[PDB]
């Protein structure tokens, strides 16, 4: 079996025969992911000239063939370069690995700019695209409702809003014995993890807001922020 | 139990009996130039002597 | 209509077989569609197939009369897989020998022997052997003599080939280019000067006139009707050994010693 | 009779399935389970022979049946069923002890046991099948289940160190099904076992575990090998991550084996010798390991005759695989007296012996070095000799064909003479000393840098045993 016939028409001009190839070359690459290699080129042609109309899915299979041969850097950016036929990389479960490697490249890329500006996701420079996928990563951790991974994986990228919004949605005080506990294991996290200034002083000085916008608060943890941050203001 | 590990993974090269498969199927090496030698020195001799 | 096609390879025009050709390539997804692509083999299906392979066949025989190498390639790359299929379905055909032979001359005159050689693994077995050699005798023998370095013997198949004629001297004839470039390489070396008679007899030339072309793109000057291969030649050589390849790879006497010290002492 | 057997095989299992199962559960002792694992399977191996076999009947009776059960059915409907104690639960003696197992709680579903148990489960059925030389249905059942069974599960390091050895039974039984006898299905199902390694690959790299990696590359050469598919070979080897660090010695040495035969027949000779000489140290000389080695001295052997050279005749002496290997010698002969009616009755007569190891192609190639070598013989010999006289010789067509061969031969250098045509003769070159040159530089250079890899080797290895005797209590 080989995927050499798939490679050959393409070249013919009619675009008829060129899309269905693709189709084709979309359910061998589990294995030729290694012959198609040497032809690969012309694949990239068609997709970069506008002149195709089947864009996304000639992106997408370059794609497959970086990941296969473990050339992580250039599935990532075909992977954002289709823009759709994500659908399809999320009904894989056993791709969620581009996902990740999307996570490792933000991660490092957002922490560097929050000093300079804690706002930057919008920013030109840090592509929308990629924006996109480290929330979602992040959503599907809400769908089964468990909180933790969901601020765990937000803590380490330096995202300070996506940390609002999550605590503020089970901030809805359904006792005040709950609302005192969220408090209080966010203290001891941001301590011994982030030692960074700017960072850290963040997160404490919005736990500090959380119980003080509440009429009635133990004042156990209230000690705690003020010393701690050494801010007399509070 | 390293030595172990060799024989086993090695042993679908083998199959069956790479071993015993094949048998069940089926100046050394120059000859004695003592007497080719003999009968070189006689046959030019005759012709030398005789002319 | 794949009768359309059927009757246009008799009618002699491989001119219409080509023009009528990319109609037919849309087409030929409905027929893939019709197989289920060999997911269960049935005998509606076996008749089905049928089609598809004739099809693709008469394509292919066109190309190489056309000499249009990328077509022949492309349908000779599906035609494999469409060939080897299980263990034998109607994959057996007079044509089936034909185009192996054609496929293999293809190779050698590219002057890839590294895939050749590939290519003639993967029919060493069944195929090889079921159908002897008889059709495939002309590229074995031919790719051998060539090995060998008995070169009168390469000649004379490429001769004796008019016999057969019907898309071969297609390879033929870039075949033989190849051929007294070959020889006049390993002459090379041999010897710098050849009488006027001897250049012409062991390049195979009909005419000396043909000769002194071969000369003054080969860049040897011919003084008094003698070849002199040594002067350019040398100087190419020189030039060519000079590179950003060939620099790390030579390795300099006082490198070679730090090289030494340094891993005593690390 | 039954009973006492059965029951003594049962225990022998129990004991050792308790020492891995409080090993594994204990941080990164990963090469403690590894290296007991392995022992384990030759002691299984050995063990099933006296005191019955049925230890697997035993076995599954008394642990959770996940698919267990299923199987252990097939089983002995493959045989032909017998009920006695075959149905697992029949006995209730773990009793909700942990070691046992907890019973209720792998019921309840908060918890598994049965994970890495199922695992070692399918490891020991494999083993027993191919032992038993129970084909068709069995191997074809055990195959269908274990790789969804497997994508079912999630990968840990130490699930990882289990399926090194899981692949080789689901490649090695296909083979065996092909090898009974030629189906139509067998085709098929060739394209589906490619499929199934090939995925799980892929994850591997991600799992950063080596073991398996270099298990899975060698299956998966051997298959392409079968069908000759060099041009995808070539490409695959140059994916690159094959590992070696951590592998153990025999998946580098079948690793090498599968690249002579690569290289050579695609017309690489040169770096071919490294790949075959290498293969051969790293093989031990083990009394079942003679069958290899048989096959890696067929090789050699032709590998060395393409690139010009002579094996020692003296190595094949004293030699004892003497009776296979007779096709061979008589090609080295051959080639070594550069006789050329000799080589061709040599070919012709051992053909078939000579196509099952797949060694013949290679075979014909040396016609071109029978001719080389004899020519070889006449220019060490003679400084000027006729070309006239060579054609008599070696009973050559015509002038024209006697040129052709030192012409050509000369390019490769090997002979390295200069033609006289008009003067009719030839004229030895030869250089023969190369002291003078620059070439003793290079010839050392290997010498040393070998050397000195040694010595890193032992500094690095000298410390670490020294280490775990120290801390351990000692006079």
């Amino acid at each position: 079996t080989t995927a050499a016939p798939l490679l050959a028409l393409l070249r013919e001009n009619q675009d008829s025969v060129k899309t269905y190839a693709l189709e084709s070359i979309n359910n061998v690459v589990d294995q030729l992911w290694s012959e198609i290699s040497n032809e690969l080129p012309d694949i990239e042609a068609l997709y970069d000239d506008d002149t195709f109309s089947d864009r996304e899915m000639a992106a997408l299979i370059a794609s497959k063939v970086y990941y296969n041969l473990g050339e992580y850097e250039s599935a990532v950016k075909y992977a954002l370069a289709a823009k759709d036929r994500f659908d399809i990389d999320e009904k894989s479960q056993f791709v969620e690995t581009i996902v990740s490697k999307s996570i490792e490249m933000y991660v490092q890329e957002a922490s560097k700019q929050y000093t300079k500006d804690e706002q930057f996701y919008t920013k030109d420079i840090i592509d929308p695209k990629l924006t996109s996928i480290f929330e979602r990563m992040i959503e599907k951790c809400l769908k089964a409702s468990e909180l933790k991974l969901a601020l765990g994986i937000a803590l380490e990228g330096y995202r300070l809003d996506i940390i609002e919004s999550a605590l503020k949605s089970k901030l809805d005080q359904d006792s005040t014995s709950e609302n005192v506990k969220i408090i209080n294991y966010l203290l001891t996290l941001a301590i011994t993890t982030v030692t960074n200034s700017k960072f850290r002083s963040s997160i404490l000085r919005k736990s500090f807001d959380f119980l003080m916008n509440m009429p009635n608060c133990d004042y156990l943890t209230l000690n705690k922020v003020v010393v701690n941050l050494n801010d007399a203001g509070l | 139990t390293k030595k172990k590990n060799e024989e086993i993974n090695k042993k679908s090269l083998e199959e069956d009996d790479e071993f015993e498969d094949f048998p069940i199927d089926t100046d050394d090496v120059e000859v004695d130039d003592d007497f080719t030698n003999e009968l070189k020195a006689e046959l030019d001799r005759y012709k030398r002597e005789n002319q | 209509l794949t009768k359309s096609l059927s009757i246009a390879f008799e009618n002699g025009d491989y001119a219409a077989c080509e023009k009528l050709l990319p109609p037919i390539k849309i087409e030929l997804i409905k027929n893939n569609l019709l197989i289920p692509d060999l997911s269960i083999q049935n005998d509606i299906y076996l008749n089905d197939l049928m089609i598809t392979k004739r099809i693709l066949e008469v394509g292919a025989l066109a190309s190489i009369q056309t000499f249009n190498f990328d077509s022949f390639e492309n349908y000779f790359n599906q035609l494999k897989p469409y060939y080897f299929s299980n263990n034998h379905k109607l994959s057996e055909s007079d044509k089936k020998s034909k185009l192996i032979s054609l496929y293999l001359l293809n190779l050698l005159s590219q002057n890839n022997t590294t895939k050749f050689h590939s290519e003639l693994q993967y029919l060493d077995k069944h195929i090889k052997n079921l159908e002897d050699d008889s059709l495939l005798s002309y590229p074995i023998k031919l790719d051998r003599w060539l090995m060998e370095g008995s070169y009168q013997k390469a000649w004379d198949l490429l001769q004796s080939g008019s016999q057969n004629i019907s898309e071969f001297d297609s390879f033929t004839d870039i075949l033989k280019s190849a051929i007294r470039d070959e020889i006049a390489k390993n002459t090379e070396l041999s010897y710098d000067f050849l009488p006027l008679s001897n250049i012409k007899a062991l390049l195979f030339f009909n005419n000396e006139k043909e000769t002194e072309k071969f000369a003054l793109e080969r860049n040897w000057p011919i003084v008094n009707s003698k070849v002199y291969f040594n002067n350019q030649s040398k100087e190419k050589a020189d030039y060519e050994d000079e590179m950003m390849h060939e620099e790390d790879q030579k390795t300099n006497i006082i490198e070679k010693a730090m090289d030494y010290a340094i891993s005593i002492e690390n | 009779l039954h009973h006492s057997e059965k029951k003594y095989a049962e225990e022998d299992q129990v004991q050792e399935l308790l020492k891995v199962l409080n090993e594994i559960s204990k941080t990164t002792l990963t090469l403690d389970p590894r290296y007991i694992w392995r022992s384990l399977k030759d002691l299984s191996s050995l063990r099933n022979q006296e005191l019955l076999n049925a230890e697997t009947l035993c076995f599954t009776v008394n642990v959770l049946y996940p698919d267990s059960s299923s199987f252990k059915k097939n089983l002995l409907k493959f045989i032909t069923s017998n009920h006695k104690s075959s149905v697992p639960g029949s006995a209730e003696l773990r009793n909700s002890y942990p070691a046992s197992f907890y019973s209720v709680n792998t019921e309840k579903k908060t918890i598994e046991v049965t994970a890495e148990i199922n695992c070692f489960m399918h490891l020991l059925v494999q083993l027993f099948l191919w032992d038993s030389k129970e084909l068709e249905q069995l191997v074809e059942f055990n195959r269908k289940v274990v790789i969804p069974n497997l994508l079912c599960y999630y990968n840990l390091r130490s699930l990882n160190l289990i399926n090194a050895k899981l692949w080789f039974y689901i490649y090695l039984s296909h083979e065996t099904l092909a090898r009974s006898s030629e189906e139509i299905n067998s085709d098929n199902q060739n394209i589906i076992l490619r499929s199934t390694m090939m995925k799980f690959l892929k994850i591997a790299s991600l799992k950063h575990d080596n073991e398996t990696k270099a298990m899975l590359i060698n299956l998966i050469l051997r298959d392409f090998l079968n069908n000759g598919e060099v041009d995808s070979a070539s490409d695959f080897i140059s994916k690159l991550e094959y590992p070696h660090t951590d592998v153990s010695s025999s998946l580098e040495a079948r690793y090498f084996f599968y690249l002579s035969k690569i290289n050579a027949i695609q017309l690489d000779y040169s770096t071919a010798n490294e790949y075959i000489i290498a293969a051969i140290r790293k093989a031990p000389h083990n009394s079942k390991s003679l069958g290899f080695l048989q096959q890696s001295n067929k090789l050699h052997c032709c590998i060395q005759l393409l690139m010009g050279d002579i094996p020692e005749l003296s190595f094949f002496h004293q030699s004892n695989m003497q009776k296979s290997l007779l096709p061979y010698y008589h090609l080295t002969k051959a080639v070594k007296l550069g006789d050329l009616k000799k080589f061709t009755s040599t070919i012709t007569k051992y053909k078939q012996l000579l196509l099952k190891d797949d060694t013949y192609q290679l075979c014909v190639r040396l016609r071109s070095n029978v001719i080389k070598t004899g020519i070889r013989i006449i220019s060490l010999t003679y400084k000027k000799i006729s070309l006239r006289d060579i054609c008599l010789k070696l009973n050559l067509d015509s002038e024209q064909t006697v040129e052709y061969m030192v012409s050509r031969a000369i390019r490769d250098g090997v002979i390295e003479a200069k033609i006289n045509h008009e003067d009719g003769f030839i004229e030895t070159t030869e250089l023969l000393n190369i002291y003078d040159s620059e070439d003793p530089q290079q010839v050392f250079d290997e010498r040393i840098k070998f050397a000195n890899q040694l010595h890193d080797e032992y500094l690095v290895s000298m410390r670490y045993p020294e280490d775990k005797k120290t801390q351990q209590n000692e006079k």
